[PDB]
DNA sequence: GAGGGTATTCGCCGCCTACCTCTCCTAGCCCGC
DNA sequence: GCGGGCTATGGCGGCGAATACCCTC
RNA sequence: CGGAGAGGUA
């Protein structure tokens, strides 16, 4: 039909989708939202929680809390509880806290009682417990004013995971249980090869289990008894070199604590600390309902226990002995039976997603038990009588870890602000390497892979290219996390063949049991196939055919498994997995220009993909616009309320982008909730615009766009048609010191009037003076208590623009400033940055490269109507890369800018059949869309090339192959074959040449190795790698290769000599000795080694 | 191993992935066949004493070298009884 | 042998090196866990970076300030210990603990 | 590392369906990655040579 | 222009897997911010155009030139050392044309 | 002892050698290079220099 | 014994004698191979070296005092063990027991890691340097150029 | 038991180069003015 | 009462040496 | 400009 219905202000983007929509996408920031309001127990979470889990609504600081509560003395003569949980209103707007450098944060209160056990008073009070960051409206949280983002963690869910690693002796199966748990002690028991079982409590000596279990008590007869089909286990019952109880509990100890007098009581008492208890160990509810899920153990009773038991241990290790041998099911009494299997640790059901509310509570919990700590050791060094709650409380370990978590984490990400796109792919990522995680250094080759059960959960396309490839995922379109933390995706339950509605979102683990049906499979509209051979996922992601009977379940959308920013790739079926790949972590660096075009040929997924990022300015509810301006939109609600939306005009984001806004909407138009009322950074009319429509040929030329590289004409140049806006944000402050008067004043010590004209009456430049690089932006002057250095802030190396805002924040004016400063002045310079050789241009489709050369408009191949094409692509890179899909949207970007016009004069065409009405004919400029695997056919492709309208002349430039025939600009002469032509989206990505180009003749040199400094930043030089020694060496070129580690980098008389003999004319001087090779000399002997040069 | 693995074991010498055993005498073999092992022993046509490789998994795969080895066949001094790669060391 | 340095090496040698040796690297003795006043921010005395065993921290510049002048070069101080010369002896003379 | 029986059956010019994409992704992935960890061993190989 | 005339220039590309990762060029002054590289050492520096950079390094004095105007310079250096095969041979484009 | 130390495990190769009192003839190439002297080969050879 | 003779051999054939193994004084970094750099606003970073340094130095102090004080060998025995395990982590870190950590649970860079790893001396100053007279820019295709 | 011959286990070492951007670099507490 | 200084368990392979288990005198 | 962490380019 059309873009959608659910929009009120959607363009008009019709759509080649045969298939229809079961289902909407969800609000894609919905994950981080609904996993924080859990966290802090929100109403709109407890009305979620109430239409299905209404038989326990607890949130994370109650839950933490109730787990904690309540804390007694070792006597049981008094107590401190806590409960109800309770936020106040943040204390400044989040505008207010980005601008200022405050964190977005909300106070929390909690109701403490103490309980004295021997005289019944109660003492209850409303103890403050810190201020708590908050969550924004789209999923970031404000920390010292910077935006950062939660990154979800992919953790190994806790719990008993066996498996079957084989043996290089015996050569069979040799089983191996790991009880996984929550901030508990692992409590492995292998299959020790020569047919033993064993255990190994922690990481110490591997003693047998028939001692653990005489260490519980059990007698030899009954453990042959539950044990009696296990020949292992009765091998390890009569050879255990060990008898009785005593024995094998002071054996525990001898490992537990050496020492220490083993004494049986000790013994006991650790058997059962360690495990049994739930201070020290805490399987959470995540990992009991796991454990009980795959043992079977207790499916009614609900989860209302985090600690091991007997059963745990016993059932864990019968289901270990009945995995060797050959069982296929065990039937462990007081439960339902279970098969008996190893466990996936890739499989999306063995591992689980903590999301931001989990990570924050685990950062409470910690800081909690420190605070525990503290409030039992103060509990009895305390008279009673004079105990309050308020005096035993000790915020600081609290307040301190989520400091401590908001600041120095690997979850705690800098948020990226490239453009609208790379923030919500952000937001909506899954980093399987954090503390509890994998590292990146040792992760393996089974984790950086495309599981199976990542169909619908994680996206298989969209990863890091480098050195993260495969442990940062991004979850797909449809997919959500459920209460424990696993992630579900809808399906649309299939019934008696018949394709219903009542959408259920399966997990992986029941998407396993059950066969899911590909969307695409062609549905007839009254619920039954038309083929009885489907497409489906058997059990262990097999895909195979089955009859319709044997299906169970489908697919909400042939687009299911593709992320947010690998849906918006027309055309992604056709290209390969790596090129998509490449598209889709391009499409979050293209940067903002200055102005904004929707793809003629984009596929759906960027209306939502704005509206559900939070740059567009969707209107909160219906209402006539009143006024409207550049920076304020003022719409008229139905209820005479008034509610200006404000405009946030060139901005900086996090990576000196434009954060542009601008209204759409005019004084009298009607907006509905939810409209889009103003564009964002890239963005056009609402819809994800991060690039511009191009036409591009598809011939080699002259060899400019040789290997990979681009040829743009000059138009695109002329035209700001490629020509992004930046900022940089320049800061300075006063420290007051030990010293004191750090005082930013105008007067510089020994310097110039002209230089100093710019600077205002305070020191600082007039805001629109063009400060070009090297230039004064804020005079300081450093009283070292004249003693006063001019350390003023300039223009740094490499900076230019004019000077749109500064930011001074005033001590005297009561402002929240760091701790002994005065001042903190703060400058933007912004400068528009046009298209140039070396900026790196790239399509949707992974056809990245650099611009080689910028034709002029007038020697470019220009069609039969003298229309010069913009961008010349080499032929060379397409059919090798498996990326022909920017050859079809090529095709379709001519047929949507040129218009069309299906001639069902007599019928409708044959291969116009199924393509949709409003399809048969558009005007030109007609925007479409290509869902991202249901979109444009070839025959239909083929079809609306055979008809296009005219130019303006009746003739047609581009035939039915889609080839122009073209004249060369430079020589005049048509070249002698038709050449591919067409308009092909391409972004203009955040690696810009002006930003890669450095030199450095002399400057700033290392202090401990006098060797010069690294990075463009501080001058610094480029390094002379050890396998760049190698290539001189192997050349024979031993000068240079002196030279350049001698007189170039560590020889300071050298270089001075060198400096001055090249100034003036003199020879090159001699060497020296390096400075790093006396620095190691140096090392050596501090070692304690007389380290010499003898002669 | 058949790639890098492969190039970085035989330039460090390792010991392989399997050390395929090495005739160390010429003369006739005596192969016997079992599981999990066999019982490849070369004749001495030097006229000294047998050699013995037994327990060697029979798993591992057989050599052809000039025929394919078996009972009877003739090996040289440094024939490869099995087959894959060899220690570095022992030739 | 060949002191600091200066290109005619052969057979650079190591070795253990005995208490006797390194006492004879040292300049001095460290005996104060300090590294730098505050207030005055200049080197403590016999801590860390004390300029009586490593060496002046400015060129030419004793702590005291009895001497300033490159004309007086090669003196030790009278009144603070710490001996006149190049600010770059700081890398290389060696401090000890007894 | 076994072969898919199904096998993939649509080239990249008729475009692949979800679950040929999906099963084709599977292969890709694997030679990213092994690409990446390759060259670190053979920069390491080289160093020690 | 008249200063960087006949002053051989050690282009750099890392990783520099082989000698010909390092070879000096004659410096042309060009209107732009990027570097041009003759298409044929490409292969050698097994450099593309999609976004790699590399680095440029002066030799300064006398003997330094020198390695740099004979040793390494691009023009001598055709055969690859591993087998002797040319590397400044023309592929893609100039292989289709 | 220094091209040892520089390639690896640098700790038991110094231990090593400060045991065995190993004296260390500056005559390879890491090591002229470490100590910035021209290596002997190619054009440093003591034919060509 | 051939394992041992491997290392009595080397003391019986040379000067030098086995008693540098036992310190009795223990050599200082010279500071600007060890400095500390002073941000703005009083953030004085001292390296981890001066941080080991002044550990070894308290305790030597520590036990000085306690010996001229006079005390129990009991007591002076266990400041000795002290003053051998600072030294222990100043040579080499974390190489017995758990490493003197730092702030935010980091252990820190003894002398044994200066001279150790990619980040080490040896391969990161020496072998490899940083040159003046170099830049860095993205490379394009220039057809109309000379090999 | 000593002793030796075999295994068995744990500690250590190693894991491409080059470059760009960003954010944090302590916390608790005890003594002094 | 507030400021400043002083102290405090998802890597993996290779390899060697520091050490369990069993026959012999 | 020293350390730790994160992201990214080839
Ligand atoms: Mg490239
Ligand atoms: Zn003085």
């Amino acid at each position: 039909s059309s873009s959608n219905n659910s929009v009120p202000g959607a363009p008009n983007r019709v759509s080649f989708a045969k298939l229809r929509e079961p289902l909407e996408v969800p609000g894609l920031l919905d994950v981080q939202t609904d996993s924080f309001e859990w966290l802090i127990g929100s109403p709109r979470w407890r009305e979620s929680a109430a239409e299905r889990g209404d038989v326990n609504p607890v949130g994370g600081l109650e839950e933490v809390l109730y787990e904690l509560s309540p804390i007694e003395d070792f006597s049981g003569s008094m107590s401190l509880s806590f409960s109800d949980p309770r936020f106040d209103d943040v204390k400044a707007p989040v505008d207010e806290c980005k601008d200022k450098d405050m964190t977005y944060a909300a106070p929390l209160f909690v109701t403490a009682e103490f309980i004295n056990n021997n005289t019944g008073e109660i003492k209850s009070q409303t103890v403050f417990m810190g201020d708590f960051p908050m969550m924004t409206e789209k999923g970031t949280f404000i920390i010292n004013g910077t935006e950062r983002v939660v990154v979800s963690q992919l953790v190994r869910s806790p719990g008993v995971y066996f498996d079957e690693t084989i043996d290089k002796s015996t050569d069979k199966t040799l089983h191996s249980v790991k009880v996984i748990p929550s901030r508990g002690a692992w409590l492995e028991f292998d299959v020790d090869k020569r047919d033993t079982v064993g255990v190994r409590i922690d990481r110490k000596r591997r003693q047998p289990v028939t001692v653990l279990l005489k260490a519980l008590g059990w007698t030899s007869e009954q453990i042959v008894e539950r044990f009696g089909f296990s020949e292992i286990m009765r091998s390890t019952l009569e050879k255990d070199n060990t008898v009785g109880t005593d024995e094998a509990l002071l054996d525990i100890y001898r490992k537990l604590r050496p020492g220490e007098p083993p004494t049986k009581e000790s013994a006991q008492t650790l058997l059962e600390n360690l495990f049994f208890k739930e201070k020290r160990y805490d399987l959470a509810r995540v990992g009991r309902y796991k454990v009980n899920k795959k043992l079977g153990l207790h499916v009614g009773e609900p989860i209302t226990s985090s600690t091991l038991t007997e059963e745990d241990v016993v059932a864990t290790i019968e289901y270990l002995v009945r995995l060797h041998e050959g069982q296929t099911t065990m039937t462990v009494p007081g439960g339902v039976e279970v098969p008996v299997e190893t466990d996936d640790i890739d499989h999306f059901g063995n591992r689980r997603l903590r999301t931001v509310g989990e990570l924050i509570q685990n950062q409470i919990r910690v800081g909690m038990s420190r605070m525990e700590r503290v409030v039992r050791e103060r509990m009895t060094t305390q008279d009673v009588e004079a105990i309050t709650p308020q005096t035993l409380i000790n915020i600081r370990p609290v307040v301190a870890a989520i400091k401590e978590f908001f600041g120095t984490s690997q979850l705690s990400q800098f948020m990226d602000q490239n453009n609208p796109l790379s923030g919500l792919t952000h937001k909506r990522r899954l980093s399987a390497l954090g503390p509890g995680g994998l590292s990146r250094e040792r992760a393996g080759l089974e984790v950086r892979d495309v599981h199976p059960s990542h169909y619908g959960r994680m996206c298989p396309i969209e990863t890091p290219e480098g050195p993260n490839i495969g442990l940062i995922g991004s979850l797909s379109v449809y997919a959500r996390v459920n209460p424990f933390g696993f992630i579900e995706t809808p399906y649309r339950k299939v019934v008696d063949g018949v394709v219903s509605d009542e959408i259920v979102y399966l997990t992986a683990d029941e998407e396993d049991r059950h066969v899911v049906a590909q969307a695409n499979s062609p549905i007839d509209a009254d619920g039954r196939f038309v083929e009885p051979r489907v497409l489906v996922r058997r059990k262990a992601g097999e895909v195979e055919y089955v009859p319709s009977s044997e299906v169970d379940y489908m697919d909400v959308s042939p687009r299911q498994m593709v992320s947010v920013a690998t849906a918006m790739i027309p055309f992604l079926e056709h290209d390969d997995a790596n090129r998509a790949l490449m598209g889709a972590n391009m499409q979050r660096q293209a940067v903002p220009l200055v102005r904004s075009e929707a793809p003629l040929v984009g596929t759906g997924m960027e209306l939502r993909a704005a509206i559900d990022a939070g740059d567009v300015v969707v209107a909160e509810e219906s209402g006539v616009i009143e006024e409207v301006s550049a920076d304020y939109i003022t719409v008229m609600h139905d209820n005479g309320t008034r509610r200006t939306y404000r405009m946030r005009k060139f901005a900086r984001s996090n990576h000196g982008t434009c954060a542009n806004q601008c209204p759409i909407v005019d004084a009298g138009d009607r907006v509905e909730a939810g409209q889009v009322i103003a564009d964002g950074p890239c963005t056009d009319d609402g819809e994800m615009a991060l690039g511009k429509n191009l036409l591009v040929a598809i011939m080699p030329w002259e060899g400019h766009n040789y290997e990979d590289a681009i040829i743009l004409s000059n138009r695109l140049v002329e035209e700001d048609v490629l020509t992004s806006i930046h900022i940089e944000e320049h800061e300075i402050d006063a420290r007051d010191t030990k010293l004191g008067a750090e005082e930013i004043t105008r007067d510089i010590p020994n310097i110039s009037d002209e230089v100093l004209a710019d600077l205002d009456e305070r020191g600082i430049v007039r805001i629109g003076a063009e400060v070009r690089d090297g230039d004064i932006l804020v005079g300081k002057v450093t009283p070292k208590g004249r003693e006063v250095r001019d350390t003023s802030l300039k223009v740094p190396h490499g900076e230019s623009g004019k000077v749109i805002g500064i930011r001074v924040f005033s001590r005297e004016d009561e402002d929240e400033l760091p701790a002994g400063v005065n001042e903190l002045v703060r400058v933007y310079v912004a400068q528009k940055r046009k298209i140039s050789d070396g900026d790196k241009l790239a399509g949707r489709h992974g056809n990245k490269g650099v611009i080689g050369k910028i034709l002029p408009v007038e020697d470019m191949p220009f069609l039969a109507d003298g229309t010069p094409v913009d961008i010349i692509l080499n032929t060379h890179g397409v059919p090798r890369r498996m990326n022909i899909g920017q050859i079809l949207e090529t095709h379709l970007g001519w047929c949507a800018h040129s218009g069309w016009k299906v001639d069902a004069a007599k019928g409708v065409p044959d291969w116009a059949a199924r393509l949709p009405d409003e399809l048969l004919e558009a005007q030109p400029n007609a925007i479409v869309s290509t869902p991202v695997f249901d979109g444009a056919q070839e025959a239909e492709l083929q079809g609306l090339l055979s008809c296009t309208l005219p130019n303006r002349d009746g003739d047609v430039l581009v035939d039915a192959d889609g080839k122009a025939m073209l004249f060369d600009g430079r020589s005049g002469e048509p070249f002698p074959y038709p050449v591919t032509v067409g308009y092909m989206y391409i972004m203009k990505l955040h690696h810009l040449v002006d930003d890669k180009i450095h030199a450095r003749s002399t400057g700033p040199y290392s202090m401990i190795t006098q060797q010069p400094l690294g990075g463009k930043a501080q001058f610094g030089g480029q390094r002379f790698g050890e396998m760049e020694c190698w290539a001189m060496q192997a050349y024979g070129a031993a000068y240079t290769l002196q030279e350049l580690l001698t007189i170039k980098s560590d020889d300071t008389v050298g270089r001075v000599k060198v400096y001055e003999a090249i100034v003036k004319g003199e020879n090159i001087p001699e060497p020296g000795i390096p400075e790093s090779f006396k620095v190691l000399l140096k090392e050596l002997q501090s070692l304690c080694l007389n380290v010499e040069v003898l002669s | 191993t058949g790639g890098l693995p492969r190039v970085q074991e035989l330039f460090e010498a390792r010991v392989p992935r399997g050390k395929a055993p090495i005739a160390d005498v010429t003369g006739r073999v005596r192969l016997e066949d079992g599981e999990r092992f066999y019982k490849i022993t070369i004749v001495p046509d030097d006229g000294g004493e047998e050699v013995v490789y037994d327990k060697i998994s029979k798993r591992q795969r057989l050599r052809v070298f000039k025929r394919v080895l078996s009972d009877g066949d003739h090996v040289e001094v440094g024939q490869q009884l099995m087959e894959g790669s060899a220690d570095p060391h022992e030739v | 042998g060949a002191m600091l340095d200066v290109n005619f090496f052969d057979e650079l040698r190591i070795g253990l090196a005995t208490a006797e040796d390194i006492r004879q690297w040292s300049y001095g003795e460290v005996k104060k866990p300090e590294t730098i006043n505050y207030r005055t921010l200049k080197p403590e005395k016999d801590g860390l970076f004390c300029e009586k065993i490593f060496g002046p921290t400015r060129d030419w510049e004793c702590y005291c300030g009895k001497y300033k002048r490159v004309r007086f070069k090669g003196i030790i101080c009278e009144r603070c210990g710490v001996e006149v010369t190049r600010a770059k002896v700081r890398r290389e003379r060696m401090g000890h603990i007894e | 590392g076994e072969f898919i029986p199904r096998p993939v059956k649509s080239s990249f010019r008729e475009g692949l369906t979800v679950l040929e994409y999906f099963i084709n992704t599977h292969g890709a992935r694997k030679g990213l990655a092994d690409t990446a960890l390759r060259t670190a061993d053979s920069g390491y190989l080289t160093r020690r040579l | 222009e008249e200063v960087i005339a006949e002053h051989p220039v050690l282009l750099n590309r890392a990783p520099t897997l082989h000698r010909l990762g390092i070879q000096a060029f004659e410096p042309m002054l060009v209107e732009g911010k990027a570097i041009q590289l003759h298409p044929l050492v490409c292969e050698a520096f097994n450099a593309d155009f999609d976004g790699d950079q590399m680095a440029v390094h002066l030799p300064l004095s006398a003997e330094a030139q020198a390695e740099a105007r004979i040793l390494m310079l691009s023009s001598n250096n055709i055969l690859s050392p591993a087998s002797g095969r040319p590397l400044a041979m023309p592929r893609l484009d100039m292989v289709t044309g | 002892w220094l091209s040892a130390a520089s390639f690896q495990e640098t700790t038991r190769v110094l231990t090593d050698a400060a045991i065995n009192c190993r004296s260390d003839k500056l005559n390879g190439l890491k090591e002229n290079v470490i100590i910035g002297k021209l290596i002997p080969a190619g054009t440093g050879i003591n034919r060509y220099r | 014994a051939l394992k041992r003779l491997k290392v009595v051999a080397a003391f019986q054939q040379s000067g030098n004698s086995p008693m540098g193994m036992v310190l009795d004084a223990v050599p200082v970094i010279p500071p600007e191979l060890r400095p500390m750099v002073q941000l703005d606003g009083g953030r004085f970073a001292t390296s981890d070296l001066n941080d080991l340094y002044r550990r070894v130095i308290n305790r030597n102090n520590r036990l000085k005092r306690l010996i001229d004080l006079g005390a129990p060998e009991i007591i002076v025995n266990n400041e000795k063990r002290m003053l051998q395990e600072s030294v222990d982590a100043l040579f080499d870190n974390g190489r017995r027991g758990r490493p003197v950590t730092g702030p935010g649970n980091r252990p820190l860079k003894s002398l044994s890691d200066l001279l150790k790893g990619k980040q080490g001396r040896f391969r990161q100053n020496l072998l490899g340097k940083r040159v003046d007279y170099s830049g860095r820019s993205v490379i394009v295709v220039g057809p109309q150029l000379k090999l």
